[PDB]
């Protein structure tokens, strides 16, 4: 029972709160509702114009999201990745899929607790605002990260 | 912005909880006979 | 394990495909564990089916276990089928809609 | 040392996940129950992957376990 | 066969089924004359009665080898097993540990 | 210490088996609701046997030497008449004498004695809830093992795999003396008990739509 | 596995009975080691697919 | 001076094996990737035997006795069934309980014995690491030559050096008394342990390209 | 059917098995029109008429 660890290790509910406020000032879309969770970050902040290269300051981004990921127990992750209508309909499906691929490598390279990571990108078949005025500015265009937290 | 989740109650208790969950086996097996 | 693994083509399986008729497309929650001759007579009847076998039972007839909740009956047959193997065979004629049970010798 | 630290504080313990509730509903980093989902890696003990110590006491200190197997390290030496 | 006859033939039959107490053990009723086990780490029930142990859980065993196991109708497992105080489970395509005091 | 290891032992659980017990009066509907052995009972007031399932039998008997099977059935108790259904009170019920007398003979002195005293009896106490949850939950168990036998038998008596009791009874009028007299006699005996049958010809399915 | 390979010359190739279609072009990287059911059940959810026991 | 030896010893032993136990479970997928049984299992979930082999092997059993071989092979454990794979914590896993009863008898009251007793304390300290390493290399040993064996033994079947095992299995249909039933039972039974051919002229050789 | 030689069936599995000292072997089986028996390395196949 001393031997009994009491609480689950490199974890704080305090701490969870504080960098889910943190992260909903930061102006990026946190969601609790069950046991299940999303994250919804803009492309603008993330990537180039609609293109799969990284900016070098999203580092920072990626491993806080990755911090804010290391306090849970899970089973499978699913991420996705959605943009605009550009050129074709296979121009931004590939650009989606690569966009997902690669920063879903790099969390997995970050040490997250998980056994299953899932990549999904689709484009601009299934856009949540009819308002499509902006380019790569416009939150349509989107990753989301997505998960039920089990037990 | 302080977050909840709406199904709350007064505090339960163990004796309940297995009592439920020897209560929902004999439901469903007596359901299918 | 790749050079060892033995497959079969798909064009030479020996497994029952499915007839998709409309009477075979029901919901059904069975569990059993026992012979075969009066549980695909009962699956025939519940499908409106007539039934009908040739050959004969064996000594000890071949038993059979099957549990599911919510999944069609054609897809009983064809793990019947799948459990059964080669001594038994099975066939549906949806043109007069009988069941046929076969056995080896 | 506070589990809903930032939050209500504790509702009850729920047995059926070992874990305590906290005044939102969501579960706390806390254990409440000894049957809950711990991911042992590393254990204490002697004669272990085998039957355990043997119940005999020597006259020594020498050890072995209830497999027939001698295990030196956890006796004593010279 | 006389009374200085040098070997009685060696015998050979048919090995025998299983134990009934298991059911007993999957129901979660405790066999008679035994005592129970603290267990920690998991979600498992423990108890020995003839140097052997029984357990009962939903989780699947790996390291000591078991003597016999039981399946229920949905699911739950239950193991006879020579004694151990040490196992090995995989959860979800996780492993993990789990230890029994009071051997 | 130990004085006080054994006292936290004992308070705690009597004062858990207290708790437990206002509980478990607190849902008294709900108990014989729900364990209805009074509809369970057959048409000569004669409880069903009971029966248990086995799916998936295997077993190593020794080197070289396994068995295996998909199901088995066992006759857990027998069948045998009641003059009442049986509930739950016989089976759930705490046992509950509240002690009174805590013999303080060991005593501490100073103040580290004092407080570790103070935590042994708070283990103690721990160490009794947790003694009260297990004796309520293999009650519980054992209560839930036999409705399920019950409700098995009637399972397989639906799957007709088992054969449902047999029982005569002869009548007889006027007897008795001169002295003392019953003015009839009916006197039933069960024949002969419930038991599997192995023939699979006479079995049944179920479907569901 | 370099004399079992040329002690046994290769027949078939599982492609055959596993061809390739549309949403089937996702990624995944795993760490699971147990049992097979629940692995194909969070395989067939993902390709949003019938799935089938025999 | 003795009992600081001792103590030392134990001491040094214990902390080598917590550090040398935590850097095995640093690299623990590792290890599992490597000593996968379950691809060697056969098909009725039945260990394959263990074989060792030698070259040039040559004795002198006294004057005037010279016997030479070229190679030679030995079944060192039998075929058996298996419930479970092994694992490789069944082979290297350190047994832990760090001592930490040094009864005061005699502490270094001069600096002389303070710093006889550190030197003492030190040379305990590399003996136990010393008896930690060669138990270590021990078990490697142990789990190489296991691990050796079953390869071994897929390479000589291949090579048609062993008979295959030989099983045959006998199903029956349900069993039991009135009160008691079975479902199918099937029993299995290896009549025939694998061993070696020596008709050598049916082995078969292997090329390369 | 009941058999009775020297030497040690591979196909059927016996269902009750009986031997001696000086190597007589009996066996009781299911009925079978075809066995295998394996004898000093060399497995053969036999047929048995009933």
């Amino acid at each position: 029972v001393p031997k009994l660890p009491c609480r689950v290790d490199g974890a704080c509910d305090a701490t969870i709160i504080k960098m889910m406020t943190d992260l909903n000032k930061k102006g990026i879309k946190v969601a609790s509702v069950g046991q299940n969770y999303l994250i919804s970050i803009p492309a603008s902040a993330l990537f180039a114009d609609q293109s799969p290269r990284l900016n070098w300051a999203s580092y920072s981004l990626l491993n806080e999201i990755a911090a804010f990921l290391k306090q849970f127990r899970k089973i499978a992750i699913t991420v996705t990745s959605y943009s605009s209508k550009y050129v074709s309909v296979k121009r931004e499906r590939a650009l989606t899929l690569a966009r997902s691929r690669v920063v879903s490598e790099y969390l997995w390279s970050q040490g997250v607790d998980s056994r299953i990571i899932f990549t999904q990108g689709l484009g601009s078949d299934k856009p949540i605002t009819s308002y499509t005025l902006g380019g790569d500015r416009s939150p349509n265009a989107r990753v989301e990260i997505t998960f039920r937290r089990a037990v | 912005m302080k977050f909840k989740k709406p199904p709350i109650n007064n505090p339960s208790d163990d004796a309940t909880i297995k009592l439920a969950e020897a209560a929902v086996s004999v439901s469903d097996s007596m359901l299918e006979m | 394990a790749k050079v060892e693994k033995v497959i079969t083509p798909p064009s030479k399986d020996n497994t029952l495909t499915i007839p998709n008729a409309y009477n075979l497309q029901a919901r059904a929650s069975v569990d059993w564990s026992g012979p075969i001759e009066e549980l695909t007579a009962r699956i025939a009847k519940a499908a409106h089916f007539r039934f009908r076998v040739l050959g004969k039972s064996p000594s000890v007839p071949v038993l059979i276990s099957i549990s599911t909740k919510d999944e069609s009956l054609a897809e009983i047959l064809r793990d019947i089928d799948y459990q059964a193997g080669k001594k038994a065979s099975i066939h549906v004629y949806p043109n007069s809609q009988v069941v046929e049970l076969r056995y080896a010798k | 040392d506070g589990c809903c630290s930032k939050m209500g504080g504790i509702n009850y313990c729920d047995s059926s996940a070992g874990r305590l509730v906290c005044n939102n509903g969501f579960y706390s980093t806390c254990y409440c129950t000894r049957h809950a989902v711990m991911d042992l890696q590393f254990l204490m003990g002697c004669c272990l992957w085998h039957g355990g110590v043997y119940p005999q006491l020597n006259s020594s200190g020498l050890v072995v376990c209830n497999d027939g197997y001698v295990s030196e390290e956890c006796s004593l030496q010279k | 066969y006389g009374p200085n006859a040098k070997s009685m033939p060696t015998e050979e039959g048919i090995p025998p089924s299983a134990n009934d107490l298991l059911l007993h053990v999957l129901e979660g009723v405790p066999p008679p004359g035994s005592r129970r086990l603290v267990v920690s780490g998991g979600d498992a029930r423990a108890w020995l009665s003839n140097e052997k142990m029984y357990v009962r859980t939903n989780l699947t065993i790996l390291s000591p080898g078991w003597l016999a196991s039981m399946t229920s109708a949905d699911g739950t497992h239950a193991y006879e097993m020579q004694k151990s105080p040490v196992l090995l489970v995989s959860w979800h395509g996780k492993v993990m540990q789990l230890k029994v005091e009071g051997l | 210490k130990e004085t006080a290891l054994s006292v936290g032992a004992q308070a705690g659980l009597a004062w858990r088996a207290k708790i437990i017990d206002e509980q478990l009066n607190k849902q008294a509907r709900n108990l014989d609701a729900i364990y209805d052995f009074n509809s369970l009972v057959l048409e000569h007031n004669i409880l069903p046997p009971v029966l248990l399932e086995g799916r998936n039998t295997l077993n190593l008997a020794d080197a070289q030497s396994i068995r295996i099977s998909d199901r088995t059935y066992k006759v857990a108790k027998q069948a045998h008449f009641i003059t009442t259904p049986p509930t739950w009170r016989q089976y759930l019920w705490m046992d509950y004498v509240k002690p009174e007398a805590p013999n303080v003979t060991l005593l501490p002195k100073t103040k580290a004695e004092k407080e570790i005293w103070c935590i042994y009896t708070e283990r103690g106490w721990k160490n009794g809830i947790d003694q009260a949850n297990t004796i309520l939950e293999e009650n519980i168990a054992r209560i839930k093992e036999d409705f399920g036998g019950m409700i098995l038998y009637r399972k397989l008596l639906a799957m007709n795999m088992v054969s449902p009791p047999y029982v005569s009874h002869t009548d007889l009028g006027v007897t008795g003396d001169g002295s003392e007299i019953h003015i009839d006699d009916r006197v039933l005996r069960i024949t002969a008990l419930p038991e599997l049958n192995v023939n699979s010809a006479e079995w049944r399915a179920a479907v569901a739509k």
